[PDB]
RNA sequence: AAAAGGGAUCAAGACAAGUCAUCAUGGCCUAAAUAUUGUGGGCUAUAGACGUGCCACAUUUUCCUAAACAAAGAGAUGCAAAAAUGUGAAUUUUAGCUAAUCUCAAAAAAUAGGAUAAAAAUAUACAAGGAUUGUAGUCUGAAAUUCGACUGCAUGAAUAAG
């Protein structure tokens, strides 16, 4: 089925799908649920056509899209323009939580940038 | 709180709960200590001076806290296990496997 | 405790107290070798039964004088006592003070001493300073 | 009569009493007991 | 389980190989590596359902395709006795009898 | 044959018949399940150091009762005292015998 | 320098760093009370806001020696800060040393 | 660049969905390597409550294990895919409870019991027997398996409009799909009598039950069909309506509050489930059962909760019924109870199971002996044994050490 | 199954009677620093004062 | 005027009040007043 | 302070407001875990770092963070040259 | 009872082995500085690379429920019950004990049930996993930015047993 523009396979679960999107989480997830009688186990094939667009309407409302990203982004953008220590980190691509750069910094060279993937 | 023979049943039931966790429901016996005080003399008096309005509290007729159910959750109750004496080989038991004894012969023979 | 008529029960061997420290046997580097030390405390109690108090302190009193080097000793006293403990205390003050005539004899300063300024202030801190901080 | 705190420290008597056993086993002699 | 097993000596045969040897082994010893060798068969096996009995069952499974003759231990159990078919003239090979005797 | 563990049942107190069988193995060797009653107070341990030390428990209960049972608790394995104990850590080791990695470079 | 007494008065081991935490221990000890006070009308929400303020600038002020978070244990005969063992005021080493000639009572080579 | 060494990346077919879990809940009831037990008699339908009967281990009928089987009564916890025929021991406890299932359904009376027990006593089992004597004396059986899948929130749900109750229509319809198998035969022979508007088809009266049972065939609507079912079988004066049997599996899994969440994100209560609600009015008196019956619930130790209402319930009843001028009470300062969980509690009777005694463990034993599933020599000396380290006879512990062992 | 409000009393004639602090809001009043006791003292006493030579 | 696009500001007065907010109160005098002359050696 | 009912780390400053108009000079402290609060917006402050003094001046933006959050104490790792 | 076990101890000598940065000491140097005091910073930096561990890579694992069984150690520079408050870290308030008494304090694995599977390779079925980062809090302490420890929410990297 489709769930605001993206397609799931029948035997997903669909706690599994909310759970999909940036930003909805597991709390999220269960409240969504809740709010149209859907029990957690639910399958993707089982939910009638009527409650599948009840679910697109109900994540239209809420911050979980590239709208959750540009907080996240927006803010290690303000680290670095202030010119802070933690947003020169972020630039550099090196550990921002005091981690020991000596070793094991693999992670941190990946991940931190500017745009991160959110 | 027997001791204070002074006092009625609703008087000293409401001397327990004042107690709180000073009483021991197993035992029942109020226990409380003192170090607040730099002479041990000081000590003793404060613990003279304070049964003393334990006591003139648990006879204030103002209110006696009956609605107030004993609260015994500072307490861990023990429960001790004992021999079974049922089980005590006396004449009266020996008779009675005597006959076990022998209805199992009977039932397998 | 038979001479004072206290009857005694014990010694009861109470469980040992056992400290373990593990040092490296050099003060350097080398630390792929250290060695175990303990400090054990043995002892014992010994609990009277149908002690008058006062006989019991004579008793404490006793030991004390011909302590024997090398053991630490601790006692728990108990006493029944009516109700009313601030009046008691406050009609016996006579009653120590006759005990007292000969024994303020042991104490001596001069007259007005100034050295002790707040009385129970020095005290605390005396006491303090012979404990070595508490 | 007698206190109740006085009686609830009565009865806690379950002591075992000194049998004055006989020795059946033959006893060495102690170590030398250092100072 | 196997009648003998494949000892080998240290550079007793030819430029740098070893003599292997075969030896009896006893009663433990074979069963030993009888049950290894079926265990290694189970555990490399797929899963197939769920429960406490996977295990379980998965073993029993090949208990009875070894005694039904289908079973894959079979072939390790000829594969060894090769070797000691193929060796058994080492038992007595020049090597094994000269190690420090041509001074 | 009733049996008791500090107040609860044999079945009730061991999970594991493996234990069971264990607790009271004297009896069973000798076949006199049925013949007394055990009313045991185990203290300490687990489930399976508690069950071995019931075994020699009633075992020597039981030959107070019939002493002419000894030459059979022998060869049942009920008689001797298992000394076995836990080594304890050594300084140096992970344990009372695993040593730590050695590095040769 | 303003807390070092113009007279020695330690009798165990002397050094440069001895006398440094011997200074903070006896400047700390008559300034408890008064730090204690700071710490107390700092954390009471119920006092005014600004009353909370001027103790928590007050605070600041304190000389170091004040602190009692430099309070740090030494040997009292090497006078050393590392592995010292407050039962016995000696680092690992010095305990040692005077455990096995029988300097420290009650202490004994552990075996068991 | 980094220099490192580093392992350079880099079957059969898979099982259809349902397959793994329907292999953990398979039931085997039969093994051609058992022996066939001689002389075994088989379930006659007025054996359950004979006295003469206790300590005997029976058949039951084939048309039976098809009624226990469509209904999940089996369990794969137990012992039944080692013997050759599905046999019971007929208990002590078997003849005390059927005896009065048989007494109310005759003078049209309703018993409202519950089953409590250790770990493994019975308790699951001993509802299969009592199922067992409905099915062969035609009552009609309503049995719920397990107590959890209404409970656990593993199910769909919808709410009921203007009220605070839930239907769970996917297990109603799986619920009247093995309620027709089980009862086939009872209600064959019953009709309607009520004319029931609201069903997803048109159905006059006096017609085959058995139809209106059958419109139930999409999950939507089969919760109407359920309630219109319960108005039938509950006929105030009709002749023909045999009495039923309301038994539940798990009962400390209904007596507290549910998984589910309701559109505010709050827990709601097992007895707001229209399919609990309506168990619970039986076993408290308040839906009255016209016809008679008996409401069993049996309570559960393998993955079941603590609930203080329904053991504190549980402990009430027992101390009334043995006279105990003093009963217990509620924990003034505990907050653990519920106050409705008490009210169903209120009134029903209690049936404590225990291990069995040591002349019901001969003949349980002489069974597995005779399958050559027990090779010993079945006496005295060695029913003793088993009946001890069985913990005083509890059957579902003296299985472990008879049938489940490494020893034979 | 007690109102908390009837408990406070009885909590509160404690508080009377052995002269405790009374707050039910859980209010941080920084009595946590008034209970704990000073270690002022303990501390200055580690090094040996200098004495007889 | 006053405008905190980031939201620094609506977060610090959320957290700590409007008592250290620039005006023209805690900062009268207890930061500025308690600074005094030569109050660190060393700038 | 971490614990927001501590209320913010407050050091003593000379935050004294010029004249509108007037020539203020920056401030030099080494009180690098000052917490810039929202009276330091426009001030222009010259924050220690350990050996030079590295200036900042204080936005909108930076109200919540400490003074030491921009003056680098280290140099940024360089291989090669 | 018994075919017991472990710990400590393990010499002289060599390695001009380690330590003149515990202490101690000969010679040689510093003595307005190679001595002494504070504020801040650093010892926590990071291309490549080498050693110790921790944990993970699901089917004998993990997850959920429940009414089992330990030993030893710690609390006068302090352990803190019960109750109440908070999703949580934790807070409010101190009963008792300076201890075979009171408190930390609860064992876990196990045992017995239960849930989940095309449990990652067919992209409409992306497993387990918890690194990285955002944000809101708590505790200790003048002080948590360089540079602390835990908690909530979100983020969800490599990882096919080498
Ligand atoms: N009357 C009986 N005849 C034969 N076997 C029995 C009988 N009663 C119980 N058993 C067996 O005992 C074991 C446990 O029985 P059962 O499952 O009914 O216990 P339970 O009380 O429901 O347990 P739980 O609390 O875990 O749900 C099963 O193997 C069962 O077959
Ligand atoms: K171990
Ligand atoms: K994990
Ligand atoms: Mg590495
Ligand atoms: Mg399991
Ligand atoms: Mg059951
Ligand atoms: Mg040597
Ligand atoms: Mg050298
Ligand atoms: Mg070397
Ligand atoms: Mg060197
Ligand atoms: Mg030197
Ligand atoms: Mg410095
Ligand atoms: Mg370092
Ligand atoms: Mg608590
Ligand atoms: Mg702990
Ligand atoms: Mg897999
Ligand atoms: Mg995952
Ligand atoms: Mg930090
Ligand atoms: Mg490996």
């Amino acid at each position: 089925v489709f769930i605001l523009g993206v397609n799931f396979n029948e035997h997903k679960l669909v706690q599994k799908a909310l759970e999909s999107f940036y930003g909805l989480g597991q709390q999220a997830s269960a409240r969504i649920l809740a709010k149209y009688s859907i029990h957690p186990r639910a399958k993707m094939g089982t939910l009638p056509p009527k409650i599948v667009t009840a679910l697109t309407a109900e994540l239209s409302t809420m911050t979980i899209e590239n709208d959750a990203r540009r907080l996240v982004l927006d803010n290690i953008k303000r680290l670095r323009d202030m010119g802070t220590y933690r947003g020169r980190r972020h630039a550099m691509g090196l550990p921002v939580r005091g981690q020991q750069t000596r070793n094991q910094i693999a992670n941190a060279r990946k991940l931190n940038k500017i745009e991160r993937h959110g | 709180p027997k001791d204070l023979r002074d006092l009625s049943e609703v008087q000293q039931r409401k001397l327990m709960k004042l107690a709180g966790p000073r009483y021991n429901p197993e035992k029942d016996i109020i226990k409380m200590s003192c170090e607040k005080f730099e002479h041990q003399a000081q000590n003793k008096r404060y613990l003279g001076d304070l049964i003393e309005k334990m006591i003139a509290a648990a006879k204030d007729p103002k209110d006696t806290f009956e609605d107030i159910p004993l609260d015994t959750r500072h307490h861990t109750f023990t429960k001790k296990i004992s021999f079974p004496k049922e089980w005590l080989l006396t004449e009266e038991r020996k008779k009675e496997l005597e006959a076990a004894r022998q209805q199992a012969l009977l039932k397998d023979a | 405790a038979y001479y004072l008529g206290l009857p005694a029960f014990g010694p009861v061997p109470l469980p040992r107290m056992i400290e373990r420290w593990t040092v490296p046997k050099s003060h350097f580097i080398f630390k792929k070798s250290q060695e175990n030390f303990e400090r054990v405390t043995l002892r014992r109690l010994i609990q009277i039964k149908d002690g008058h108090p006062e006989t019991v302190q004579l008793w404490l009193a006793f030991l004390q004088k011909h302590a024997y080097y090398g053991i630490g000793m601790k006692a728990n006293v108990w006493e029944f006592s009516k109700l009313g403990v601030s009046k008691a205390m406050d009609e016996s003050k006579s009653e120590v003070e006759k005990l007292l005539e000969t024994r303020w004899e042991h104490l001596s300063h001069v007259s007005d001493m100034k050295g002790v300024g707040n009385f129970e202030d020095f005290l605390a801190k005396e006491r303090l300073r012979i404990s070595g901080g508490r | 009569s007698a206190s109740v705190i006085f009686s609830k420290y009565i009865n806690n008597n379950n002591n075992k009493l000194i049998p004055f056993k006989i020795k059946n086993s033959d006893l060495g002699r102690t170590r030398y007991f250092p100072p | 389980a196997p009648l003998i097993k494949m000892r080998g000596y240290k550079g007793l045969a030819g430029g740098g190989r070893s003599l292997e040897v075969p030896q009896p082994i006893p009663a433990r010893q074979r069963r030993s590596t009888a049950f290894k060798w079926i265990l290694d068969v189970v555990n490399k096996k797929p899963s197939k359902g769920s429960g406490r009995t996977m295990f379980a069952h998965r073993v029993a499974e090949e208990i009875v395709a070894v005694v039904e003759g289908r079973s894959s231990v079979w072939d390790k159990r000829m594969l060894i006795h090769k070797l000691g078919t193929a060796n058994r003239a080492n038992l007595n090979s020049p090597a094994l009898q000269l190690k420090g005797k041509r001074f | 044959g009733e049996v008791l563990v500090n107040g609860k049942t044999l079945a009730e107190y061991f999970g594991r018949v493996h234990d069971r069988e264990s607790a009271v193995w004297a009896l069973r060797a000798t076949n006199r399940i049925d013949k007394y009653n055990v009313w045991v107070k185990v203290e300490g341990g687990g489930t399976t150091g508690q069950a071995e030390a019931i075994t020699l428990a009633i075992a020597k209960a039981l030959l107070a009762h019939e002493p002419a049972l000894k030459p059979a608790l022998r060869r049942a394995g009920c008689v001797t005292r298992d000394p076995r104990k836990v080594e304890r850590k050594k300084h140096g080791h992970v344990k009372a015998r695993k040593m730590p990695t050695w590095v040769k470079r | 320098s303003m807390f070092r007494a113009k007279k020695l008065d330690l009798g165990c081991f002397t050094n440069v760093r001895v006398l440094r935490d011997h200074s903070k221990r006896k400047a700390f000890l008559e300034a408890e009370p008064e730090r204690q006070a700071l710490r107390y009308v700092i954390r009471n929400t119920t006092l005014p806001a600004r009353t909370r303020a001027v103790a928590q600038l007050q605070l600041t002020q304190m000389h170091a020696y004040t602190r009692p978070t430099q309070i740090r244990n030494r040997c009292i005969l090497g006078g050393k800060s590392r592995g010292i063992l407050r039962d016995f005021k000696m680092t690992r080493y010095n305990f040692r040393m005077n455990a096995l000639m029988g300097n420290i009572p009650g202490v004994k080579k552990a075996s068991w | 660049q980094k220099l490192r060494f580093k392992k350079t990346k880099k079957s059969g077919k898979p099982p259809l969905p349902g397959e793994r879990k329907a292999y953990r809940k398979k039931i085997v009831l039969s093994n051609n390597n058992a022996l066939p037990v001689p002389g075994l008699e088989t379930l006659r339908p007025n054996d359950l409550a004979k006295q003469d009967n206790v300590g005997s281990v029976k058949a039951l009928p084939e048309d039976v294990v098809d009624a226990l089987r469509a209904m999940e009564a089996f369990k794969p916890t137990q012992c039944w895919g080692i013997f050759r025929q599905p046999s019971v021991l007929i208990r002590q406890e078997t003849v005390d409870l059927t005896k009065k299932m048989k007494a109310a359904g005759a003078d049209g009376k309703t018993i409202r019991m519950v089953i409590e027990g250790n770990r493994v006593t019975g308790k699951s089992l001993l509802l299969l027997q009592a199922m067992t004597h409905a099915f062969m004396n035609d009552w009609v059986v309503l049995h719920i398996p397990e107590a959890q899948e209404l409970t656990t929130a593993v199910t769909e749900y919808a709410p009921i409009e203007n009220s605070p109750l839930w239907t769970q229509p996917t297990y109603t319809l799986k619920l009247l799909q093995s309620f027709k198998r089980a009862n086939e035969k009872v209600l064959s022979r019953m009709n309607t009598v009520y004319s029931h508007a609201d069903l997803p088809q048109i159905i006059p009266v006096n017609s085959p039950l058995l139809q209106l049972i059958n419109s139930a065939k999409e999950a939507d609507g089969a919760w109407t069909v359920f309630q219109a079912l319960w108005r039938e079988l509950n006929a105030e004066n009709v002749p023909g309506r045999p009495p039923i049997l309301f038994s539940l599996d798990g009962l400390a899994h209904i007596m507290k509050v549910s998984d589910y969440r309701n559109p505010a994100f709050e827990l709601i209560h097992s007895h707001d489930l229209a399919l609990v609600k309506l168990f619970t009015d039986c076993l408290s008196g308040a839906t009255v059962m016209p016809n008679g019956g008996a409401v069993l619930g049996a309570t559960t130790r393998g993955n079941s909760p603590r609930s203080a209402s329904m053991e504190l319930a549980i402990a009430q009843r027992e101390a009334e019924k043995a006279g105990e001028k003093e009963v217990p009470q509620r924990d003034p300062y505990s907050k653990k109870y519920d106050d409705r969980v008490e009210a169903v509690m209120k009134s029903v009777e209690i049936l404590r199971l225990k291990g069995v005694s040591k002349t019901e463990a001969r003949g349980l034993l002489e069974y597995w002996a005779a399958s050559g599933m027990l090779k010993k020599r079945v006496d005295e000396s060695m029913v003793s044994e088993k009946w001890t380290l069985s913990g005083n006879g509890v059957v579902g512990e003296m299985e472990r050490a008879s049938l489940l062992t490494m020893k034979a | 199954s007690v109102p908390r409000a009837r408990l406070l009393q009885l909590v509160k004639a404690r508080c009377e009677l052995f002269s405790t602090t009374f707050n039910p809001e859980g209010i941080r009043t920084g009595n946590k620093i008034l209970r704990q006791r000073l270690k002022g003292p303990a501390l200055a006493t580690y090094y040996p004062r200098k004495n007889v030579g | 005027v006053e405008l905190d696009e980031a939201g620094k500001l609506a977060a610090f007065r959320e957290r700590y009040g409007r008592g250290w907010d620039l005006d023209a109160d805690s900062l009268t005098d207890l930061i500025s007043g308690y600074a005094t002359e030569n109050m660190n050696p060393g700038l | 302070k971490r614990s927001v009912w501590k209320g913010p780390h407050i050091v003593p400053l000379p935050i004294q407001r010029p004249e509108p108009g007037k020539k203020i000079a920056p401030i030099r402290t080494q009180a690098r875990s000052a917490t810039i609060l929202p009276n330091f917006v426009g001030l222009k402050f010259q924050v220690h770092n350990g050996k030079d003094y590295i200036d900042l001046t204080v936005t909108e933006e930076m109200v919540g963070h400490k003074l030491g959050e921009f003056s680098a104490t280290r140099k940024p790792f360089i291989w090669g040259k």
